[PDB]
RNA sequence: GGGUAGGUGGUAAGAACCUCAGAUCCGGAGAUUUCCGAAUGGAGCAAUCCGGUAGUUGGAAACAGCUAUCAUUAAUUGAUGAAUAAAUAGUCAAUUAAAGCAAUACGUGGUGAAGUGAAACAUCUCAGUAGCCACAGGAAAAGAAAACGAAUGUGAUUCCGUGUGUAGUGGCGAGCGAAAGCGGAACAGGCCAAACUUAUCAUUAGAUAGGGGUUGUAGGGCUUGCAAUGUGGACUUGAAAACGAUAGAAGAAGCUGUUGGAAAGCAGCGCGCAAAAGGGUGAUAGCCCCGUAUUUGAAAUUGUUUUCAUACCUAGCGAGAUCCCUGAGUAGCUCGGAAAACGUUAUUUUGAGUGAAUCUGCCCAGACCAUUGGGUAAGCCUAAAUACUAAUUAGUGACCGAUA
RNA sequence: UGAGUAACGCUUGGGAGUGAGAAUCUCCCAAACCGAUUGACUAAGGUUUCCUGGACCAGGGUCGUCCUUCCAGGGUUAGUCUGGACCUAAGCUGAGGCUGAAAAGCGUAGGCGAUGGACAACAGGUUAAUAUUCCUGUACUUACAGUUAGACUGAUGGAGUG
RNA sequence: GUUAAUCUAGCUGUAACCAGUACCGAGAACGAACACACGUAGUCAAGGAGAGGAUCCUAAGGUUAGCGAGUGAACUAUAGC
């Protein structure tokens, strides 16, 4: 009960493909060593919904800015999908 | 180790000759045997022991 | 200046100031993730008081006081999702019985 | 202490713009120069327009512009006396009034 | 605490803010300090996974958050406890220390090369060097004579110069190289066992804890006298003081013309120095700026030294007496070595054996005996004087200037 | 200098379009190809090269509007699959222990180490980038309570399948 | 334990964690300093003739081998005669 575990919130073309259906999914970004539990509990105790699933997946370093005199490295990244029961919706 | 329990001390390295005086590293071991040693608790126990340290015991009456 | 956090009560209104800047520092961070938050320097102001507040209590005992006594709409959906899986569980089962 | 403080008078001893009076603005004592207003007006050019054809107010052309003065080539105004000297500075004096106070060195004139 | 007007670390232009109700900055003192990593809750492919135990909150629970703990060894203490009755080993509980890293540099110790030189090479030199390993420390080691050694002698040890390329040692070959003494650096000696005695140990204790002494001009213990009340530091703490160290302050003196893009250079007349070190400023500036010599300044931390008080340790001169004690596998001896300048010889040291005396003693003076003289081993401890600089501060350089 | 020479490392044509410029860029139609393979599906390894938009200085043995090149923005979704929290073969480490000048070497109790064992989810659709995972339909397992019916449950250890 | 525990069966509610998941993958992205004719685990495996996954042409599917255009000397390699 910390809420340390929501970093910010994407907002891309793939995301907004998704809320247009009945699901109204939602992607956070999350700390990599927060497990699905605890994504689902500072979800649960951030707007007061249980959410029914809950999915994490992640993005592997890659060498971003090849040429800069210095190759620099893109940052690890977790992301948490949650899901709602169908006909609810939630602003952030 | 090759060391009696009753006090640190091993083998010796040296040279070793002969009539043509050439040179040999050469080490010498201590002698150990195990003889039963009876502590003043009612204990007997066998260690590693000198022979000289097994003379003093002998003449000590520590067995 | 800090000096005004040692007069107050150092027990319980303070945590809930924390807890209180915490929630809002989440939602201005949630915010700058949108366009509109119009405020950039917000984030380290309130990032600096939650730094000095836990010193400030650091200096004394532990941030989390939990020995205390420290939206609605969820239950309509709740309620139709219940009701869709037990219709689905229902008629699954009159079918198996249905089948022999 | 420093020399020029933010908002006094201030005149130029050596340089092309001899005799020159003016106001401080900005002061970066890090790396020693020194902002005053009416002075040095170069004329910069406002290389915007070519980048792309995107933005507003990009092309005005010759516009002039302050440039920094190098903080040592500066003297402090005295306007305390009909016939006034541009002086030395001296920082000793110490009123109850504040902190420390400055004043010329060739009279005797709060700052 | 110092110190004030800008500040939001460099690639930096900027949108948005803080700021004289004393900001940024400097110094001192404080906290969070995720994970790995000696890593130590258990594992592992280092930055991963899985836990047990005790509280605390949600609940009906799984569980989930929020906190703390859970390696080993060694020592100490307690409970437990086998074969075997007791007892021992083992087991459990609790407390206390390490466990590693590095300063490419010093020290001690263990182990320990070859090339090469000898124009080959085995003796030998390199070399007790390199490597590996153990442990340090702020330096380390050594240390108070069983010494030297030829003297009407010096008197712990350590380092430097000389003695000296001497005496000598070497298939007498390459080579190697002292010890006295002298002149300097610094300088100071103390503490245990022993007889004697007290108290306690199934008083068989042989063990535990107290006084007593620290030894050669032989000393100490014993019986018995006189006179101290103090010399003093390898030294416990308290009170103060000085001088530093870690932030800062005050802190002098110029114009005019000139070539000139710009003057500070150049020319004329001036000014100050306990400050003419240095750096910057549109050309080489003492008087444009920061400064610099000097005088000052410490809320807090810290170092050295000084004074007083205080705790422990310490002191001179007699008399008796064949009274007692004075460092045991000890030293020599033999068999092989090794440090010694010596390639094994007294000296020293030891792997195997052998194995005394008690002041009428023992050892030493390069085989040995006798005489003479010198010193008291086989117990322990020690400051300075010596080597080194990865670190911090300031400064220096007939040291370098982008193939250096 | 060798010198604008040797080589440029398994193949074409036409039309339209793009374009500043096209044998090479795009589209269209043909042909010539391997087809137990140059195809469809993945182990170990590469870590973004995958998708979209832009560019052609450098890299493309010619050119280049184009590129596995560069820049900018995105993309991998699991109670059931791959491997953990389950199990062991070599083998490794290893309390106590033995051994060796030291470093260390051996080895017991244990603990790790699958290329194997047990273990519950299938069909289809959707995105330029993912799909036994996202979605529709239909299923299963293992804990967990409350409740209900019946039943004395039967291990760390023994034995057979395994 | 039998004042009940322990499982078994159905109903009701509840939980199911961590790491991999793109693309390439007998080759232009992997190992050969390379957009090299080299090398590499397993799995799918069409039709006619054929015992056959050989041989020939094809299906599904997929490539245009990152220099070319000419002439058709000697000579070289490949082949045919």
């Amino acid at each position: 009960d910390v809420t340390n575990v929501l970093l910010k919130p994407v907002l891309t073309e793939k995301v907004y493909f998704n809320q247009m259906g009945e699901t109204k999914k939602y992607v956070f970004v999350v700390n990599p060593k927060a497990s699905k539990t605890r994504v689902k509990l500072a979800f649960e105790l951030v707007y007061g919904i249980k959410p029914l699933k809950v999915n994490t997946l992640i993005r592997k370093p890659t060498t971003i800015r090849g040429g800069s005199r210095f190759p620099g490295l893109s940052k690890l990244e977790k992301l948490a999908v949650i899901t709602l029961p169908k006909g609810i919706a939630i602003s952030v | 180790a090759k060391k009696d329990q009753l006090t640190l001390r091993g083998p010796l390295y040296g040279n070793n000759r002969s009539h043509s005086k050439t040179i040999t590293r050469r080490k010498w071991n201590v002698n150990l045997q195990p003889c039963k040693v009876k502590t003043a608790d009612g204990k007997t126990t066998r260690i590693l022991v000198s022979t000289r340290t097994l003379r003093t015991l002998k003449k000590h009456n520590r067995l | 200046t800090v000096a005004k956090e040692l007069r107050q009560k150092s027990s319980e209104e303070l945590v809930k100031l924390v807890i209180k800047l915490k929630g809002e520092l989440l939602e201005y961070r949630f915010k700058l993730a949108h366009g509109e938050l119009d405020k950039p320097h917000l984030i380290n102001q309130t990032r600096r008081l939650l730094a000095t507040i836990l010193t400030i209590l650091t200096e004394r005992k532990l941030n989390w006081q939990e020995e205390q006594a420290k939206n609605e709409a969820a239950v309509n959906a709740w309620k139709q999702h219940l009701e869709a899986n037990k219709a689905k569980l229902l008629k699954s089962r009159a079918k198996r019985e249905d089948a022999s | 202490m420093q020399r020029i403080k933010k908002g006094d008078k201030v005149v130029v001893i050596t340089g092309k713009n001899k005799g020159g009076s003016g106001i401080v603005l900005k002061i970066m004592p890090a790396r020693q120069q020194a902002i005053v207003e009416g002075l040095n007006k170069v004329t910069r050019h406002k290389k915007k327009d070519q980048t792309t054809k995107r933005a507003a107010k990009q092309s005005t052309g010759k516009v002039q512009q302050e440039a920094p003065i190098f903080l040592s080539k500066l003297a402090l105004f005295d306007q305390k006396a009909k016939q006034q000297t541009i002086g030395k500075i001296k920082y000793v004096m110490d009123p109850k009034t504040n902190k420390k106070t400055r004043v010329f060195k060739k009279s005797n004139n709060t700052l």
